[PDB]
C-alpha cells in the first residue's frame, strides 16, 4: 500500500496546478485504503441539547486525541462537521444600500489579515544594539461579535454599516451536504483503526 | 554511509579545491573524527596480537614443545579467518565490538 | 563443549534495543569462532599429531 | 551461602550503559538571556578563546556563533574543541571540561556549559543523561516552568548530581502590539493599510533574482538597520490618511509588554521541556537516574518524566537482563541433558555458574568499575566456560 | 583504556573462580546429586 | 509570518497527530521556535530502515494537508533522514585578509558545496555562509516625505 | 453567481487555537426559487445594479 500511495502521490503533482483555483484552494485529500476496522465512538444527544456540529467539536478536541493514547489504536477517522464562520448576506439589504457580494467578500479579505511578525534588534544591527525582542501585531478576526463589526462602506449615503446590517453572521458547519442523526437525534462518530502488530 | 570513506574523499576533493584556489585564502579542517577510528581499530588489533602472544606463551610453558605448541596456535588464526568470510556473507562489518 | 558454548550466545542476540544490537556482534563473532575451532579439531588436528 | 552473598552481589551494585571514553574533543555550549545580542554571545564566546588560549594541550576551537542544538538565535552559540594526541597530552578532556566550567561560572554573561562526546554515535548530542519533563494534566505552560524550577532547587544540593541544567530556550518578552479597529475606521485610512506598513516594517521582501558574473542571486529588500532598532521605529510608522494628515501607528496600536516563553517542546505528543544532566564521580548512572526519579515524585501532581536518549536504553538492557541469563541457563541445561541422556548429569554442571559469578561481581567491585553491558557479555561467557569445565569432568 | 577495563575485569574474574573453585566443587556437587537419585531408588 | 505559539497550535499539533499509526515508532517529538521553523523527529525501533519510514511518514502527513492552514499546505512539509552528528568540519580563512567574510563564504558556497556533495557519503553539508545579494535598505521617512 | 449560489471560501480565522473557514453566500431564504435568483443583481459601469 505504501508503494502504490507514494507512487499515485508523486503522478498526481503534475497537474495539481492545473485544477481549478476554488479546488486547489481545498487541496486535493489522497488516502490508503484502511483494513482494520475495531469499532465506533458515537457522542448521541438524547436531548437534543447539541447538534451535529458542537458533539463533533468536542469530539475532535476532547476525545479524539485522549482516544489515541490506547495501546493497540492506530488512527481514528471522524465523521461530523467542524464549525465555520458563515456570513448569510441578505440580497435586498444589499441592494438597499447599493453593494454587492464581491465588495463583503473583499472587505472581508481586507479587514481579517494576518501580520508579519519581526524581531527588534535582528541582525544586521548597529553597533552598540544590546537588546533583541520579538515584536508581534494581530489582525485577525477571531470571534462572532467582532466579525459582525467588519466594516463596509455605504455608496448613496457613505454611512459605515456593521456587516451585520446587510447579513447575518453565525457558525456552522462547514459542509452541510451532509447529516448523521443517532435515534432521530443529532450526532458524529469516530471509527478506531489497528496499529500494526 | 562510512566516515572513514566520506573523510577520505572529501580530504582528496580538497587537493583538487587546492589548485584552484585564490591566492590569500586558505583551506582549513578545524574539526575532524577520522583519526579516532583507525586509531580505535588498530588498538583493538594490537591488543589481539598480544593475546595471541600470551596464549602461545602459556600453551609453550605447558607443553614444553614447539612443536606441540604450534598444534594448537595454528587454529585460532584459521578459525578467525572463517569468521570474517561469515561476517562479510552475513552483511555485518568490521567494528571494534566484533573486534 | 562446542555445543554448549555455541548455545549459551544464542538467546542474547534475539534481545530488542540497542544493546541487542551490541549483543549480535558478540554473539556471531563468538559462535561462528568457536564453531569453526571445533571444526578444525575434529579435523586437522589429528592429521598434523 | 557462596550463592546467597553473589546474589546480592549482583543485585545491588550500580549499573550504567556504556564506558564513558575520552575521544580528543569536547563541546561548549553557550546560552545568554533571551535579551542577548549577537555582541554579547561574541563576548562571552572570545573569553571562552581567551582562556583556552594558553593552554598547549589543545589544537584548535571553532565556535558558531548563532547556531547551536536545542535552538538557533542571537543568543545561543557552540564550541568544538579538539586536544593534542594522547601522547603530548596530559590531561583527559573531562578536566579541561572541570576547567572551563569553573572559569565560565566565574564571570559570564549566560550559563556555558562542556560536555564530553556522546558515548555512542547518535544516541543524544552530550554525555549524561536526557529527561523530558511533560505535563500530563494540563496545568498550563506557565506552571510547567515552575515545576521545573523546582526540580533545579531540589536537586542542585544533591551530590549525585554534578551539575543540571535546561536544554532549550530560555523565556522571554514580547511586545505584542494591539490594533483599535474603530479607531482607524474613524480616521478614513484603511486597516489593510496599517497592515502592510507593519509586515513590512522589519521583514525581507524578496523580488527576483539578478545575474552576478553569470549566476542568478536574489534581491532582497529590508527597512534600514537605524529603523529597525527599538520601539520607536515601529511605533513611529506614518501612514497618508484621507483626512490629509498622516497618522502614525502610535495614535492607532498601543504598545503591551508582555512575559511569554520563546520556545515551546513537545515529547510525545504533550507539551514538555527537555533537561540534561551529567552524573556525579563515585555515582553511577543508573544510581543518578534513581534519584531524579525520585525528585521527580515530589512535584506538583500533574508534571510527568520520560526518559529519552541512551537513558531509555540504558533501562530497557537492565530489565532485560534476567531473562537473558534465565534463557541461557535454560538453553544449557537442555542441550546438556539432551547430549548426556540424563536428567541428573545437567544439574551438576548447571550449579558450577554460580561460582564464576562470585569472582566476576568481585572482580568489578574491586576495580569499582559499575555494571555495565559488557559485565552482562562476560558474565554469558562465564557461564560457558564454568560449564566447560563441570562438563569436562563429570 | 575504560572500554577494555569493563569487558576484561569481569571475565577475569569469573574465569579465576571457576576454576579454581569448580576443580574441588563439582566433584562433590555431582557425588551428591547422583547420591540423591541413588537415595531414591 | 507567525509567532511560535500560533505555529504551536495550527501546524505541529495537527502534524503530531498523525505520526502514531507509522510502524516501528518509538518516540516523536516536536520544537516549535520564535526563529519561525517548526521541527518535529520521530524515531523508530532500532534497526528499522529509514527509506520505508520515510515513505510511511510522508504519507501519513499528507492526512493534515488540507487541515493545515493555506500558506503551510502551499509551502510545503519537508520530510528527511538527520544523523544530526557532524564528523568533518571543513573552511575557508583569509590570514591576510585580503578576502573579507562575505567574499569567502561566497566562495565557499558557489564551488565547494556542490563539489563536496558529489563525494559519496556526503549526506549533508550546512554551510554557515551566505551567497551575496542586491541589499536594498529603504530609508522610511525619505518614502513617507516623497509619498512612496 | 458563484458567490450566491455557490459557496465562496475566503480566508481562515483562529477559534479556539484551531484556524476555521471563512464562507459567504446569500440567506437560505433567498436563494429559494428561480425568480429571486434572476431578481440578483451585478455592480454596473455607471452605479446603477
Amino acid at each position: 500500500v505504501e508503494m502504490a500511495q507514494v507512487d499515485v502521490q508523486n503522478k498526481i503533482k503534475a497537474v495539481e496546478a492545473r485544477l481549478p483555483q476554488v479546488v486547489r484552494q481545498q487541496g486535493l485529500q489522497v488516502e490508503a485504503s484502511s483494513s482494520g476496522f475495531l469499532m465506533l465512538v458515537g457522542i448521541n444527544s438524547p436531548n437534543n441539547q447539541y447538534s451535529e456540529v458542537d458533539l463533533s467539536d468536542y469530539l475532535v478536541r476532547n476525545v479524539v486525541e485522549e482516544l489515541k493514547r490506547v495501546e493497540g489504536v492506530g488512527k481514528v477517522q471522524s465523521f461530523g462537521a467542524e464549525k465555520a464562520m458563515r456570513i448569510w448576506v441578505d440580497p435586498n439589504k444589499l441592494v438597499s444600500y447599493g453593494l454587492s457580494i464581491s465588495d463583503v467578500n473583499n472587505a472581508i479579505r481586507e479587514n481579517n489579515v494576518e501580520i508579519a511578525p519581526g524581531r527588534l534588534g535582528d541582525l544586521p544591527a548597529e553597533k552598540g544594539q544590546l537588546i533583541t525582542i520579538p515584536l508581534s501585531a494581530q489582525g485577525q478576526l477571531s470571534s462572532l461579535e467582532q466579525f459582525k463589526n467588519i466594516s463596509l462602506k455605504s455608496k448613496t449615503n457613505g454611512s459605515v454599516i456593521k456587516l451585520s446590517d446587510v447579513a447575518n453572521v453565525e457558525i456552522g458547519s462547514q459542509a452541510y451536504n451532509f447529516a448523521i442523526l443517532e435515534n432521530g437525534k443529532p450526532a458524529t462518530a469516530a471509527a478506531i483503526q489497528l496499529s500494526p502488530g | 554511509a562510512n566516515a572513514v570513506k566520506t573523510a577520505e574523499g572529501v580530504r582528496a576533493k580538497i587537493e583538487e579545491l587546492k589548485l584552484n584556489l585564490p591566492e590569500g585564502m586558505e583551506f582549513s579542517i578545524p574539526y575532524d573524527t577520522a583519526p579516532f577510528v583507525k586509531i580505535s581499530i588498530e588498538k583493538v588489533i594490537h591488543t589481539l596480537l598480544e593475546a595471541m602472544v600470551l596464549v602461545f606463551i602459556v600453551m609453550y610453558l605447558f607443553l614444553h614443545n614447539v612443536r606441540y605448541t604450534l598444534i594448537p596456535a595454528i587454529v585460532a588464526p584459521i578459525a578467525l579467518l572463517g569468521t570474517f568470510t561469515v561476517m562479510l556473507l552475513a552483511g555485518f562489518s568490521i567494528n571494534v565490538l566484533t573486534m | 563443549i562446542t555445543l554448549v558454548l555455541a548455545a549459551v550466545f544464542l538467546p542474547m542476540a534475539f534481545a530488542s534495543g540497542s544493546v541487542g544490537v551490541i549483543y549480535k556482534q558478540f554473539t556471531l563473532t563468538m559462535s561462528v569462532s568457536i564453531l569453526f575451532s571445533a571444526l578444525l579439531a575434529l579435523i586437522l588436528t589429528p592429521a598434523l599429531c | 551461602v557462596i550463592t546467597g552473598i553473589t546474589f546480592a552481589g549482583m543485585k545491588y551494585w550500580p549499573t550504567a550503559f556504556m564506558p564513558e571514553e575520552d575521544q580528543g574533543w569536547f563541546m561548549t555550549s553557550f546560552q545568554l538571556p533571551s535579551d542577548a545580542t549577537a555582541e554579547r554571545t561574541r563576548n562571552v564566546v572570545n573569553q571562552f578563546e581567551n582562556n583556552l588560549k594558553d593552554n598547549p594541550d589543545v589544537k584548535s576551537n571553532t565556535a558558531i556563533l548563532g547556531w547551536g542544538f536545542s535552538g538557533a538565535g542571537q543568543n545561543v552559540a557552540v564550541a568544538f574543541t579538539t586536544l593534542k594526541d594522547f601522547k603530548e597530552r596530559t590531561s583527559s578532556a573531562s578536566k579541561m571540561t572541570s576547567d572551563v566550567n569553573s572559569s565560565m561560572a566565574n564571570s559570564t554573561e549566560g550559563e556555558t556549559m562542556a560536555v564530553l562526546p556522546p558515548a555512542i554515535d547518535e544516541l543524544g548530542t552530550f554525555s549524561g543523561f536526557s529527561l523530558r519533563l511533560q505535563d500530563r494534566a494540563n496545568l498550563g505552560m506557565p506552571a510547567l516552568l515552575a515545576a521545573q524550577d523546582e526540580l533545579m532547587a531540589m536537586a542542585a544540593k544533591n551530590k549525585k548530581f554534578y551539575m543540571v541544567w535546561n536544554e532549550g530556550l530560555p523565556q522571554g518578552d514580547n511586545i505584542s502590539l494591539k490594533i483599535d479597529r474603530e479607531k482607524l475606521s474613524a480616521l478614513g485610512v484603511k486597516f489593510s493599510d496599517v497592515s502592510d506598513i507593519i509586515s513590512t516594517s522589519m521583514g525581507s521582501m524578496y523580488i527576483n533574482d539578478f545575474p552576478n558574473q553569470g549566476r542568478m542571486q536574489q534581491v532582497i529588500v529590508q527597512v534600514e538597520a537605524k529603523s529597525r532598532m527599538q520601539l520607536k521605529d515601529i511605533l513611529n510608522l506614518k501612514v497618508m490618511g484621507s483626512s490629509g494628515q498622516l497618522v502614525s501607528l502610535s495614535e492607532v496600536v498601543t504598545p503591551q509588554w508582555n512575559k511569554a516563553p520563546q520556545q515551546y517542546n513537545r515529547y510525545n505528543g504533550r507539551p514538555s521541556l527537555s533537561i540534561a544532566g551529567i552524573p556525579n564521580f563515585d555515582t553511577s548512572s543508573g544510581e543518578a537516574m534513581r534519584e531524579m526519579e525520585q525528585l521527580i515524585a515530589k512535584l506538583p501532581k500533574g508534571i510527568g518524566y520520560e526518559w529519552t536518549g541512551i537513558s531509555l536504553q540504558e533501562k530497557q538492557s537492565e530489565s532485560q537482563m534476567a531473562f537473558l541469563l534465565g534463557l541461557s541457563m535454560l538453553v544449557v541445561f537442555l542441550v546438556l541433558a539432551a547430549l548426556y541422556e540424563s536428567w541428573a548429569i545437567p544439574l551438576s554442571v548447571m550449579l558450577v555458574v554460580p561460582l564464576g559469578i562470585f569472582g566476576a561481581i568481585i572482580a568489578i567491585m574491586s576495580r569499582g568499575l559499575m555494571n555495565d553491558v559488557f559485565f552482562k557479555i562476560g558474565l554469558i561467557t562465564i557461564i560457558g566456560l564454568s560449564a566447560k569445565n563441570a562438563i569436562l569432568i563429570v | 583504556s575504560e572500554t577494555q577495563h569493563a569487558l576484561g575485569t569481569g571475565v577475569f574474574g569469573g574465569m579465576i573462580s571457576a576454576t579454581i573453585l569448580a576443580i574441588f566443587f563439582v566433584p562433590v556437587f555431582f557425588i551428591f546429586i547422583l547420591g540423591a537419585v541413588e537415595k531414591l531408588f | 509570518g507567525a509567532t511560535a505559539k500560533t505555529i504551536n497550535d495550527s501546524v505541529v499539533t495537527l502534524i503530531e497527530r498523525e505520526l502514531s499509526g507509522v510502524k516501528n515508532l518509538l518516540y516523536y517529538s516536536a520544537t516549535t521556535d520564535t526563529s519561525g521553523t517548526a521541527e518535529i523527529t520521530a524515531t523508530f525501533k532500532p534497526g528499522t530502515d529509514v527509506e520505508m519510514a520515510q515513505v510511511d511518514v510522508q504519507n501519513k502527513i499528507k492526512a493534515v494537508e488540507a487541515r493545515l492552514p493555506q500558506v503551510v499546505r502551499q509551502q510545503g512539509l519537508q520530510v528527511e533522514a538527520s544523523s544530526s552528528g557532524f564528523l568533518m568540519l571543513v573552511g575557508i580563512n583569509s590570514p591576510n585578509n585580503q578576502y573579507s567574510e562575505v567574499d569567502l563564504s561566497d566562495y565557499l558556497v558557489r564551488n565547494v558545496v556542490e563539489e563536496l556533495k558529489r563525494v559519496e557519503g556526503v549526506g549533508k553539508v550546512q554551510s554557515f555562509g551566505a551567497e551575496k545579494a542586491m541589499r536594498i535598505w529603504v530609508d522610511p521617512n525619505k518614502l513617507v516625505s516623497y509619498g512612496l
